[PDB]
Parts: C-alpha cells; structure tokens; sequence
C-alpha cells in the first residue's frame, strides 16, 4: 500500500500494523500480548574489536 | 494445656502439664527467652481463684553469673510474676558440689505442689552447665572417665532428674510438673554428647537457630526441627481447629521456599502457597515480654 | 581433613544441591511456555516462506565475500550450548575466511574472538535473558550494516530436534538480487512498479531471525535442564562420600580425645 | 483447502475448507475451489472463509500476503488474525481519536505513522 | 527499644536483616550468576556492600599500618547515617566513598574528590 | 545437615574464591559508570 | 612462595627503610587488588578497559620480586626495581623478559648514573631531587 | 637450576604449574562440568591429563601385571618430550597415545597405530 | 529361593523390580507428564500404583483409626494375590480397589461394590 512513500521495508511495516491493531481492539483481552511489541534489545556495529555508539530501542 | 503465650509454640509444638520440653539452641538465639515468656504468661490464671489452672514457676539458674541472676529477678517483680515463682540461685563462683546439686534441690521443692493438688513448672537453665559441674567433682575423687571427659553415669544423671516431673493421676492428687531444660549447644550441632542425651530422654525439643533470629523471626523457632510427643492431646479445642490446617500449609511452603527468588516464573499453585506461607510466619512473630 | 574442614565442605555442598534442584524445576516450567513460541514459529517458516520453495530460489557465485550471523545467548550454565554453535561456524568458514561474522550474544562472541577476531563485524548483547519477539528480530535486521549487498547470508543457530538434545543447524537467506532471479518467480502476480523484490528479501531476514531465536532459546533451555539435573545428581554422590568420611572422622576424634585424658590420669 | 497460518497459531492448517474471501491490495477477491496462482498482498480488511454452508468465520486480518498455489492451495499468511467479536466499540474509539490529532503535528515518522493507523481503524469499525 | 529508643532499635534490626539476606543470595550467584536476581535482589546486593565498608573506621592507634588519619564518630551521627542509606538517599554513591570513612559528612566528601 | 547460611563463602575453596571474584568484578564495573555520571552533573 | 594475603608484620613500616617505603608505598594494597582481578580471566570476561592496567602490572611485579637462591639484593638495587613496577614503567615490557630486565637495569645504574645508587644507600631516603632523577632514568632505559 | 641445568629447571616448573591449576578447579569440573570453563582454562585441562599419563612408564618387573614391555627413558629424552608437549606440538594427539609409553618416540608411534 | 521356595522367590523379585522402577521414574513424570511414555512404560506405571496399596492391609488393633475391619492374610494367600496382578488378571480393576484390603478375595469384592 504505502510502502513506497516510507523508508521502511516489508519487515518493519508488518510489525507496525499488527501492533496498532492489537491496541485498538479489546483492552481487557491484552493478556500475554504487550510483550511482543516491546523489547529492550540493543544493536552496536563493530569495526576491525572496537565498536561505535550502541543504539537502543 | 500449658499456655506459653507464643503464637508459634501454642500451635506447633504445644507442651502440656507433665511433659518435658527441651529448649535447645546456640549462643544468643532464643534459649532463655522462651522460658521467661511462659512463666510470665500465667498471670491470668494465678491471680484468680482456680487452683488447678495456676502453675508455679521454678527458675533454676545454674552456671550463670551474678549479674544475670539479678537482672532476671528484677524484671519478673515489675510485672507481678515473682510472688509465685521459686528462684534457685546457683552461680558459677561457688563450689562444684553446689552447682551439680542445683537440679536435684530445685526438683524437690517444686514436687510439693504436684503432690498436693497444684501444678508446677521447673526451668533448668541450663542443662549444659549442670553436666560440667558433675564431671568436675568426679574427676577429683579418683574415678575413671568416659566420653567427652565425663563419668560413667552421664546419661543417668540427667534422666533421673527429668523423669520426676510427670503428671499424676486422680488417685494421687491430680497434680503435674513441667521440666524446661535448656540445652546450650556449641555451633548448632544437635547430635553432640550432652545434646543427644537430653533430647532422647525428653518428650520434645524446641530448636533455636542463629540464622533465623537475624532475619526477622522473633523468636527463631524452626517448625521443621521442633516437635512435641504429646501432639494435640494436651491443647485447647478452640486452638486445635486452626492449628490443623496451618500445619499442612507451613510444611508445604518450607520445601518450596527456594522458588521465592524467581517470582516471574510462578504458576497458580506456586503463587498461592508463597503468599499464604509468608503471612502465616510473620503473624506468629511476637515481641519480647508480650505474650498473648 | 579435620572436624572443622569436613563440616564446611559438607555444608557448602548441600547448598549447591538445593540451588541445582530448584533451577531444574524452574527450567521445566519455562520449557512449557517456550514450547508454544517455538511451535508457532515453525508454522510461519512453512506458510509465509512457502513462495521460495515453489519458485526454486538459490544462490550462485560469491559477491564481495558473504555474511554470517551466529544467533546464541549471553549467559552460561547450559552445557555444550556455546561450544556447539562455535564449532559449526568454524567448520564452514574454512573455505571462505574473508566473510564477516555477526555475533548475537556474549557467549558466541567470546569463542569466535579466539580464532577469528578480524571476521567479527557486529556484536549484539542482551538477547538471551527474556524470550524473543518480533521487535527484536526486526531491529537487528535493519541495522546489520548493509545486509543486502551480499550473495549468501547464513543464520547459524541451534535447532532442537528432540526434547532433551539438540543440533546446530543453518538456514540461508537470499538477497534482493537472488529473489527476482529464481526459476518460477514470474508465476505469481507481482507488481513490478512497487517494491516487491526488495520487500520480499528484507522480510525474509527478519522472519528467519525470529525462527532461529525461538528455536535457539528452546534448545538452550532444554540443554540447561539436563545440565542442572546432572549437577544435582553429581552433588548427591559427593555429599554421600563426604558423609562417610565425616562419620569416620567424628568417631576417631572421640577416641583420640578420650585416650589423651586416660593416659594422663593413669600416670 | 486453505493454509491460513499466522505467527502465533494455525487457523486452517489442514486442507478442509471450500471458499474464502480475503481483502487484498487490489480488491476484495475470494478464492473458490482451485484458484489460479495470484499471490498478491493482503490489506487490513476482513478475511472470511465460508465453511460449506453458512458456517463462515469472520477473521479480521491485519494484512499480509494471500499466496495461492496451482495445486488447489491457498496460503493466507498474516501477522494477526482475530475475530470480529473479540473487539470492543468503546476501546476502538480511543485509538482512532488519538491518531487523527497526532497526524500532521510534528516531523520525522510521527506524522507518517498516524495516517496509516487512522485508515485501518476506520475500516474495522464500519464492519460491525 | 527501651534502652536505645525506638529510632535506634529499627536501624539495628534493618541492618542485621540486610546483611543476613545477602549471604543466602551470594551462594546462588556463584552457580547461576546475576541473571537470576530481579529488581529487589539487585538493589539489596549493592546496599549490603556499602553498609559493611561504612562501619569500618580508621583507628588512631592503627595509623602506622593504614596511613590515613584517625576518625571518631559519635553515637548520634552513626544512627543518622545508617538510616539514610537504608531508605534510598545514598544509592547513587559508590562503594569506595564509604570505605575507611567516618559518618555521613565524610562519605559525601570522598565521593566528590574521587570523581575529579 | 542443616545450617547452611553462607556456607559457600565460609569454606574458602573453589566455590568460595569464585564468589568473591564475581562480586568484586560486578562492583568495579558499576563504580566506573557512577563516577562518570556524577562528574558530568556537577558542571 | 610468600603469601601476601596471609603473611603480615606487626611492626609495620617502622622496621623498614625510608627509601624502600617511598617507592613502594602501595605495595601492600596492590597485592590484594591483583589477586581478585586475576580470577576474572578464567570466567570468560574480556571487558573492563580500566582494569587492564592493574591486571598487567600485577603479573610483572610478582615475577620481578622472586629472587633466586643465594642471590640477595641491597637497598639500592631493590628501590630501583620497585619504582619501575609500581609506576607503570614495566607494563610495556614482556612477561618472559622480567628476569633479564632486572640485571640490565642494575648494571646500567652502576656505570652511568652511579650517583643515584649511592645516594639511596647512604641517606636511605629520596627527596624531591632524588625522585625526579630516578623517574627520568627509568623511562629512557626502557627503549634499549 | 645449578645441578640439572637451566633447560631441566624450566620444564619441571612448567609441568608442575599445569597440574596444580587443574587439581584446584576439580570442584567445578566434577559438579558443573568441563563446559563451565573459559578459553584459557579449557586448554590447560587437556594438557594436564596427557602430561600425567606420559610420566607413568611401564617397568620391567611389572610386565606380567600390565602386559607391555619395559620402557627405560633417559634423562635427556624425558626433558625434550615434556617441553614439546607443553608448547603445542602434540595437542592434536589423543590422551590414550601417551599412557604407558616412553618418550617422544613412543608417543608418535602409538597414535598412528590406533588411528589405522 | 532355598528357604522360601521357587514360587515365593519369583513373586518377591517381580514386586521389588516394579516398585524400584516406578520410584526412580518419579522425577521424569513430573517434568514430562504421564502421556509422554511408551507402551511398556504406561502399563507398568498403572500396575505399580495398585501394588503399593495392596500390601498395606488394615490391622485388627487399628480399627478405631481407619474404620475398616482387620484383615489377617496368610502366607499362601499373599503369594497368590501378588502373582495374579503381575500377570494381567487384575489390570482392568481400579487403583482404589486394592487400598485397605488383604488377599485375592478382598480385591474382587471391593471392586464390584465400588461402582454398583
Ligand atoms: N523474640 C525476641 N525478640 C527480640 N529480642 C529477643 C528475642 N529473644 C531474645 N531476644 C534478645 O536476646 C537477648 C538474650 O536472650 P536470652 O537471655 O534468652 O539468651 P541468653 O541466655 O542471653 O543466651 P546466652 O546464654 O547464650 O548468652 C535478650 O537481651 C533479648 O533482648
Ligand atoms: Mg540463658
């Protein structure tokens, strides 16, 4: 649909559509569902064994 | 039933009139604290008119210093508890014959109330100090020793003084006598020389560990190590209904207490036993000189 | 080998047995919840990725070396979890040592640095604690430092073939230039004006990373239960042997102390 | 014969279906007995699968890729697939009102993400 | 609580409960690690290490072996410094600022000088 | 059989030396982050 | 084999010379810190960039203090060897060359800068002038 | 080093240091296992097992109880075989190739016959 | 077998082997369930639960604590009842039909009166 207007690929577009549809449904039926949309992973690109600034989110 | 005042003593190992309850423990872990709270909790029955409900205390301080005997007698007089309690002073600054005969002299004076129609309660503090006084006089009289530098009549010296405190029948008067001997252990080892002889001759023993006293348990009374041989036969019918269901919940929570560090992986049955077991152990913790 | 040394060794061995037995019971409860996440990821690899099997998508020649991604954990105490993942990646790197390595854990990055420290180009920490989700796999695929400029992209992980043991498997990932050059790629009604070739290649990297992380976490949790049970069983045999030595030392200490008092009193 | 496998559970799994109508990107197309190979993108609509008679199960899909094979097989791979009775009318109005006020109010990807959430919430609320 | 007061009785019981609980949690970290600790177990391990080093003060007769000067803390300053660290007022400070120090005044001056 | 309150650090063997080295390594890494953040907030 | 964590002296620093106590004033504290950091290398940790200087200086200081049989050193030769290992001058050298560096440093100080070795044995201490001359001669002798 | 030389003194100190590190860490090897070690502790455990079995040579008087022939290694051959195994020249061989053998010549002949 | 005979030795060895295998498999049944077993493991686990309660008969002096009558099984009746349960003659009976009973005649009367 709107994948060409934005810089996101098909992998990031599927996660944004599933997270918005889950929060817009039933609020009481959110059992074991908020953990799949929130993560505390980190990414850091290495070079040569030093690395740069580690990103969050 | 012997009302001690503690919530964890009246429900778990309930002692009765005529039995022998040992007070084992390490150094400063709740040894003399359990015997002092039980004698001061008898003010509701000794101040009345019922002679069968009263229990005259008999604190036999043996092996203690001069400052320890004066501090214990001053605290009982301020709460109206020294008018019907015998005090057998036997410090360690005297001879070996006076300290070794302190257990035999205190049992003869308390036996007059049980043979007439009243109740008594002897507190031999401590059982470890009485065994050292008997071995000192036997080693100087040219006699052969045995195990742990003791005489041949080591097991017969403590079993003869503890068997006299029993509950008589209706044809003898209807009296009884309680024996509260405190066994001062070394470093928590309950299977020593003098510790194993006093636990096998008594009908129950109250253990006191030094690790549970620093956590918040007042006093430190292990439910998995202390037990009573009389059971629920020497207790009230009102307290026996609540003590039946609490015994099964306290035993199951002790074996599954290792899962408390991982609260994010608890199930339905694991979360109910941890919440109910923590509230039952904290409610039985009472302060010093505050019996119920 | 005295009385004080035997009591400290017996008490310390008893505390290690209780911690090992409690960890094995906690691993059995976590394996049940992790089985639903591992079974759900297998359905996506056969349904959403079924277009690659019907179109026969394969790679050919090498273009600027390749790219490797070792999916593992950051914690230990799991038996041969880190040893099996490092041995599988070192065997495939013999024919192409100029390829880059992207470690996704502290356990895989420590073993790979002692053999090929120059091949490590990406290090990701903090992924072995909680369970894997769609947010963690999508963030590592978009920041892989040009992941679409390689001909071959492998994902080294551990596949749980049973409920006790596991094996280190591998899954290839096609790029954007290899998805459109398939045999039966023109059989589907795909729009050539919009992003269809680059979108299908980028979505396959995040889908394969989510399936490898879910299968690797279930294999590491199953291997940790076997290591905890073996440590608890080995502690019981050591406590039984120490109890026999403590019982003989306690009887010998009572006989040696009584012989010294009997010898001095008879002289 | 459908293969509606999502990323959490299996709906169709085995081949035991007749007709299925899923909203794609081009139009609201429906697969019959043995549809042709038309693997197109699925939009955020309702994916109803008629089971022989009138035993259809309306599944509100969040969008995916409805792939059809040449051997009488329909693989509808979506991210989320929930029924129409699993959503409330009061809680759905809070997300649609917050996405409209946040659109065209900032920069970066904040204004672009609010436009896609408002269009998907309006289509699901009109099919009650 | 009848000799030292109700305020001094709560500080002595709280310091003994935190030190006794750290011995049981230290045995699990030597076999499982720090991943098994939650938010409450992580803060109790850091507060037990700083409380043990704060009670060790340099004596005046041991100046030839330590090197630093001797410090003498009063009874009112020791009870006020232990109650503030157990509530969460000195959680951002390091463990080296309380080692070989006096009361609450010497712990704040050692943290600013070590960071420069 | 019982009384195992801190028996790992009281032994002084292989498990005792590993427990003291693990606690000292974790406290040394956290002290570097706390000292760097306190110096930047004062200026 | 002298255990630093078990063996101690009741006299303290009063029974030692002023020259050895100035260059090695932190010798008792460096042995306790290097023992806890040496056990972390066998656990898998390879981080801690700030602890790399203390872990490398602790290994070179233990090998330099280990003397052979019937090979005693004086106060002038032991003050120059303890100053180069505690200030970080021996961290850039190798671990296997710790035995050859002790004989080369004592031989160069007896023929070139002989005035610094005779001042540490006669006076028994080091002031401001002796501390600046010893630090400059140890840095220039590390590059052959 | 003044009676056996500088070459024999370095080989005796290196072989005794590897066996002392594996014996002190046996409490984690018999409880947790051999996978709990690091990269440096893993190579020292494998070399200590092969060095302990290489020093056990079959005597000539114990030929009826073992079944193998008697091996009498010299002083120069025993120092050269222990220094080559500790440097990494015999790390690819198995642990059973050095058990009940002689010097460096008997360890290479036993590994080739077991792999055929 | 030389004091009790060949018939009593076979019944005692079969009951001890089934009770030892069920006790050692209790750690795996709590972590893998009861349906994740083979065909031979499922039949042996069902027969081991009823054999443990069949040997516990009510005594004559303990009738005021359990409520059941006192059963005095002889030596010939106890060997015949244990051999029939291990061969498959009482595999269709319930697990509660053998509890608080003694002999082969008491298990048939308690199983038929429990349902109807
Ligand atoms: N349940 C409790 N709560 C609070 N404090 C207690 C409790 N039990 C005992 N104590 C404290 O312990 C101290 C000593 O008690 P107790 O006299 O029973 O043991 P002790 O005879 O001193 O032991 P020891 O003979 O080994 O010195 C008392 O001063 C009391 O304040
Ligand atoms: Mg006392």
């Amino acid at each position: 649909s709107s994948w060409q207007k934005a810089g996101i690929s098909f992998n990031k577009y599927l996660a944004i559509a599933a997270r918005t549809v889950q929060r817009s449904l039933k609020n009481d039926l959110k059992v074991a569902a908020e953990k799949r949309y929130i993560s505390d992973a980190k990414v850091q690109k290495l070079e040569k064994v030093s690395t740069t600034d580690l990103a969050s989110n | 039933p012997m009302q001690t005042g503690l919530k964890a003593v009246d429900a778990l190992v309930p002692i009765g009139r005529g039995q022998r309850e040992l007070i084992i423990g390490d150094r400063q872990t709740g040894k003399t604290a359990v015997a002092l709270d039980t004698i001061l909790n008898q003010k509701r029955w000794n101040d009345g008119n019922d002679e069968s409900k009263k229990l005259y205390c008999v604190y036999v301080a043996v092996g203690q210093k001069r400052s320890t005997v004066a501090q214990l007698v001053q605290t009982l007089e301020q709460n109206d508890a020294m008018k019907y309690s015998i005090v057998v002073a036997a410090t360690a600054s005297e001879a070996a014959p006076l300290q070794y005969l302190a257990p035999f002299t205190a049992c003869a004076i308390a036996e007059w109330f049980r043979d007439n129609g009243k109740h008594a309660l002897i507190v031999y503090d401590d059982l470890s100090k009485q065994a050292v006084a008997y071995r000192q006089l036997s080693l100087l009289l040219r006699r052969p020793p045995g195990r742990e530098a003791y005489p041949g009549d080591v097991f017969y010296l403590h079993s003869r003084l503890l068997e006299r405190a029993a509950k008589m029948s209706d044809a003898n008067g209807g009296g009884s006598l309680t024996a509260l001997p405190v066994i001062e252990t070394q470093g928590g080892d309950v299977s020593a020389y003098i510790p194993t002889n006093v636990i096998s001759i008594t009908d129950g023993q109250i253990f006191l560990e030094a690790e549970l006293f620093y956590k918040g348990i007042r006093p430190a009374i292990n439910v998995g190590l202390s037990v009573s041989r009389v059971g629920s036969a020497a207790q009230v019918k009102a307290m026996k209904q609540v003590a039946g269901s609490l015994k099964l919940f306290l035993a199951q929570y002790r074996e599954v207490a290792a899962f408390a560090q991982f609260g994010s992986d608890l199930d339905a049955s694991t979360k109910q036993t941890l919440s109910r077991g923590e509230r039952l152990t904290q409610l039985l913790k009472q302060k010093q000189y505050s019996p119920q | 080998a005295t009385l004080r040394e035997i009591e400290t060794r017996l008490k310390s061995i008893k505390n290690i047995e209780k911690i090992t037995n409690t960890m094995k019971v906690v691993a059995s409860t976590r394996m049940g919840r992790a089985q639903r996440a591992m079974a759900s990821s297998r359905a996506f690899r056969e349904g959403d990725s079924d277009f690659f099997a019907t179109a026969e998508t394969s790679t050919p020649e090498t273009a600027e070396k390749t790219l490797i991604i070792a999916v593992s954990s950051d914690k230990g105490l799991c038996g041969s979890i880190h040893s099996q993942i490092a041995k599988a990646t070192r065997a495939k790197l013999q024919e192409t040592p100029n390829a880059d390595v992207v470690t996704i854990g502290d356990k895989i990055k420590a073993q790979m640095l002692r053999t090929h420290s120059s091949n490590v180009v990406l290090s990701f920490n903090g992924v072995g604690k909680e369970a894997p989700t769609f947010w963690e796999a999508s963030l590592i695929a978009d920041e892989i430092r040009k992941l679409g400029d390689y001909d071959k992209i492998e994902v080294m992980y551990n596949k749980f073939v049973s409920g006790v043991a596991f094996e280190p498997s591998v899954f290839p990932s096609f790029s954007p230039i290899s998805i459109e050059e398939s045999p039966k790629l023109s059989e589907f009604e795909l729009e050539e004006d919009q992003a269809i070739p680059t979108s299908l290649s980028q979505i396959s990297l995040t889908n394969a990373i989510l399936n490898a992380m879910a299968e690797g976490y279930a294999s590491e949790i199953s291997a940790r239960r076997n290591a905890m049970d073996n440590a608890s069983k080995n502690a019981g045999e050591m406590i039984n042997k120490y109890s026999i030595l403590y019982n003989r030392t306690r009887q010998a200490v009572i006989t040696n102390e009584l012989v010294d008092i009997i010898t001095g009193a008879s002289s | 014969k459908v293969s509606l496998v999502a990323p959490h559970q299996a709906i169709f799994t085995n081949k035991e279906v007749s007709q299925v109508n899923l909203p794609a990107s081009s139009g609201e197309m429906g697969v019959l007995a043995n549809h042709v190979p038309t693997v197109e993108e699925l939009a955020p609509g309702v994916v109803e699968v008629i089971e022989s008679s009138g035993t259809a199960s309306k599944y509100f899909v969040s969008g995916g890729f409805a792939s059809i094979l040449p051997g009488s097989k329909l693989s509808i791979s979506t991210v989320e697939a929930h029924p129409l009775d699993a959503f409330s009318s009061e809680n759905i109005k809070s997300l649609l009102a917050e996405a409209q006020k946040n659109a065209s109010s900032a920069d970066e990807t904040v204004a672009a993400e609010a436009a896609i959430e408002i269009e998907v919430l309006e289509a699901l609320q009109a099919a009650v | 609580v009848s000799v030292v007061g109700q305020e001094h009785y709560d500080v002595a019981t709280g310091v003994q409960q935190t030190l006794q609980a750290y011995k049981s949690l230290q045995d699990i970290i030597a076999i499982l690690g720090m991943d098994e600790l939650s938010e409450q177990d992580k803060l109790t391990v850091e507060r037990a290490r700083k409380i043990q080093r704060f009670l060790s003060q340099p004596f005046a007769v041991a100046e030839v072996f330590t090197g630093i000067e001797g410090k003498l803390v009063r009874l009112k300053d020791t009870i006020a410094s232990f109650k503030a660290v157990l509530e969460g007022k000195y959680d951002h400070l390091p463990e080296n600022a309380f080692y070989m120090v006096g009361g609450i005044e010497d712990v704040v001056a050692k943290a600013e000088k070590i960071a420069a | 059989v019982r009384s195992s309150a801190g028996a790992v650090r009281d032994a002084g063997g292989a498990f005792g030396k590993r427990e003291q080295a693990e606690e000292e390594r974790y406290f040394r890494a956290r002290a570097k982050e706390q000292l760097a953040a306190l110096k930047k907030h004062h200026e | 084999a002298i255990n630093v964590g078990l063996s101690v002296s009741r006299v303290g620093s009063a029974a030692q010379v002023k020259a050895m106590k100035q260059v090695a004033g932190s010798l008792k504290l460096f042995l306790a810190q290097y023992r806890e950091v040496a056990a972390f290398a066998q656990f898998g940790s390879d981080l801690d960039a700030s602890t790399k200087q203390t872990l490398s200086r602790g290994e070179r200081l233990t090998q330099l203090l280990k003397q052979k049989q019937y090979s005693p050193q004086a106060s002038e030769e032991q003050v120059p060897v303890i100053y180069a290992g505690v200030n970080g001058f021996l961290d850039n050298i190798p671990i296997e060359r710790i035995p050859e560096f002790e004989e080369q440093f004592i031989a160069y100080l007896k023929a070139n800068e002989g005035d610094i070795l005779e001042a540490i044995r006669t006076k028994g201490e080091l002031s401001s002038e002796l501390l600046d001359k010893l630090k400059s001669a140890t840095e220039t002798f590390v590059a052959t």
